[PDB]
């Protein structure tokens, strides 16, 4: 709710979070559209020339704007990544454990950058006993 | 005069160390210009301080990832706890992770996680992107669980090579050997030792969920980082000399041929604030790196071994250390041997039996006033003086403080034939 | 505007700590830092440091009087070592400078 | 071939470790402006430095 | 000038804190016990 003489609202740093339009008396809001950087995940150029672009802290909505090829990590939307059920060691860290690691499985349905939750190592169970 | 303890209180003290500041980055163009093209062009002319800033902060984030990955991931294989837990009466259920919770953590780490609690989107608008740590809380908990399993089953040998299952009492007796106490003490007072350990663990658990000031270092580092970011944001609300503190007003009111001076003032002031901020971040990250190296070393020769260095693995003699996860930090449960229940005694460095001094081969010489006994240094275990506990070192004249007393020969009764 | 706030631990209290550590180190040996202070004859504690470097205890007692002169003469050398050249306190002066 | 010592020696070696520097504080307006109220207004314009 | 002085202090304060933390270790290992770390508590075999 705004007072009769209140139409501009500075949030913490003279940034107008909320404004009131002049014609009617609605109370509006301001939020920057698509702030947030990018990233590039690729193997060596000699090894391959296909890259995967990361859009951090961005929900998977702007992918068709700049472009399976869809993934929503805890850090941000990642394109050009093929999820895999199993887990290997971390080759190219991204975030939240998702470590991209390009691998050519059998030259068929491969030669693509894949992203997966990294394994922590080889699981083990020591044959413990009391004697 | 000598004093020897007769009882030991196995304390459990917690040492909390920062391990990593919150990963953070900022965009020069977003912070200084706020998505304005004129300011971006002016700063591109002004120089590559943008690249320097971004590279420095990216290096900070990378080295923090390295700290997190190096202080914890010291195990080649992720061991898991055994199903049946007959750990010599040591109730480990409080620190061993259990599947009852939706998150596979233990209880003490849960209390630590819920102890520390911290708007961000408003600051995030001006390029204050916060990257998430590569290792997640679940994987950190799994690392802690693997370390605890290794310590509880193999002890120290899993640091060197393959883990070797050891009965828990056996490795505890080995640790008493390492701290100069014979195995017999433990193998005679095992039940009392287990009761003391469980009582200490319970008291620690109750103490943790009493006052939130225990995690002082972690709370202070989080608060310092939040305050630094907050004042960095608040710096945007200053004129720095020009008519207005917002770029859009300057652009609208004044043409660039005249507004260039004011926008240059804003650019210089904000970049000065930003470089001050990154210098502070560099120094704080160096401090955190030193703390993380100390934490890694402490884990290396406390959890995976038994350091004979005083106060490195808790006050008093050191037995084990149980690492536990924490929000952007680690905590160690230094299981410390501490003597108590002392008693005055009369001591003599040597005994002259047949003209020859009989030094003790291992232990001290004490007397209850009537008899004469030899005991281990750190525990009152009276023993009859025999030739097995002593060794002759020549004539008994040069030594000072020697007392005339007999030495029982074990062979003589066997010579009854 | 420049000011020099005094340290909380004044020169008197600091010298008490070093005295307290010295008192603990001499009589109680080293156990005073770990658990509780335990009276130890200073001859025994020295003989129990030789045992910590492989030298048997008998060596110290067989040569205790010789050791006492060796250590005390070294201390006297230290006193002359300090008040001969001020360059011994290098790092401490550099901080002040 | 092995060399074994016969008569030992005991030395005393001094070691030097700094523990603290001179605690120092400073005030801007007294340093920067020097009790002048004309400069005190200008300084606060530069934000919370 | 103050920024340079303050920045100088923080970096220098890290030097002392590094030494002070090292001093505490020397005050703990060498003093409160006998340390087997060669060339950490004085050259040669250490006593106290």
């Amino acid at each position: 709710k705004f007072l009769p003489f209140q139409q501009f609202g500075r949030d913490i740093a003279d940034t107008t979070d909320a404004v009131r339009d002049p014609q009617t008396l609605e109370i509006l809001d301001i939020t920057p559209c698509s702030f947030g950087g990018v990233s590039v995940i690729t193997p060596g150029t000699n090894t391959s020339n296909q890259v995967a672009v990361l859009y951090q802290d961005v929900n998977c909505t702007e992918v068709p704007v700049a472009i399976s090829n869809v993934f929503q990590t805890r850090a941000g939307c990642l394109i050009g990544a093929e999820h895999v059920n199993n887990s290997y060691e971390c080759d190219i860290p991204i975030g939240a454990g998702i470590c991209a690691s390009y691998q050519t499985q059998t030259s068929v349905a491969s030669q693509s950058i894949i992203a997966y939750t990294m394994s922590l190592g080889a699981e083990n169970s020591v044959a413990y006993s009391n004697n | 005069s000598i004093a020897i303890p007769t009882n030991f209180t196995i304390s459990v003290t917690t040492e909390i160390l920062p391990v990593s500041m919150t990963k953070t980055s900022v965009d020069c163009t977003m912070y200084i210009c706020g998505d304005s093209t004129e300011c971006s062009n002016l700063l591109l002319q002004y120089g590559s301080f943008c690249t320097q800033l971004n590279r420095a902060l990216t290096g900070i984030a990378v080295e923090q990832d390295k700290n997190t990955q190096e202080v914890f991931a010291q195990v080649k294989q992720i061991y898991k706890t055994p199903p049946i837990k007959d750990f010599g009466g040591f109730n480990f259920s409080q620190i061993l992770p259990d599947p009852s919770k939706p998150s596979k953590r233990s209880f003490i780490e849960d209390l630590l996680f819920n102890k520390v609690t911290l708007l961000i989107c408003a600051q995030k608008f001006n390029g204050l992107t916060v990257l998430p740590p590569l290792l997640t809380d679940e994987m950190i908990a799994q690392y802690t669980s693997a370390l605890l399993a290794g310590t509880i089953t193999s002890g120290w040998t899993f640091g060197a090579g393959a883990a070797l299952q050891i009965p828990f009492a056996m490795q505890m007796a080995y640790r008493f050997n390492g701290i100069g106490v014979t195995q017999n003490v433990l193998y005679e007072n095992q039940k009392l030792i287990a009761n003391q350990f469980n009582s200490a663990i319970g008291k620690i658990q109750d103490s943790l969920s009493s006052t939130a000031s225990a995690l002082g270092k972690l709370q202070d580092v989080v608060n310092q980082n939040a305050q630094a970011l907050n004042t960095l944001v608040k710096q945007l609300s200053s004129n720095f000399g020009a008519i207005s503190s917002v770029l859009n007003d300057i652009l609208s009111r004044l043409d660039p041929p005249e507004a260039e001076v004011q926008i240059d003032r804003l650019i210089t002031g904000r970049l000065q604030s930003l470089q001050t901020y990154v210098t502070q971040q560099l120094i704080r990250a160096a401090e955190i790196r030193a703390s993380a190296n100390l934490a890694a070393t402490k884990m290396s020769e406390c959890v995976l071994g038994q350091s004979k260095r005083v106060d490195f693995c808790g006050k008093g003699y050191h037995l084990m250390s149980f690492p536990q996860s924490a929000p952007h930090g680690v905590v160690f449960l230094h299981v410390t041997y501490v003597p108590a229940q002392e008693k005055n005694f009369t001591t003599a460095p040597a005994i002259c039996h047949d003209g020859k001094a009989h030094f003790p081969r291992e232990g001290v010489f004490v007397s209850n006033g009537t008899h004469w006994f030899v005991t281990q240094r750190n525990f009152y275990e009276p023993q009859i003086i025999t030739t097995d506990n002593t060794f002759v070192s020549g004539n008994c004249d040069v030594v000072i403080g020697i007392v005339n007393n007999t030495v029982y020969d074990p062979l003589q009764p066997e010579l009854d034939s």
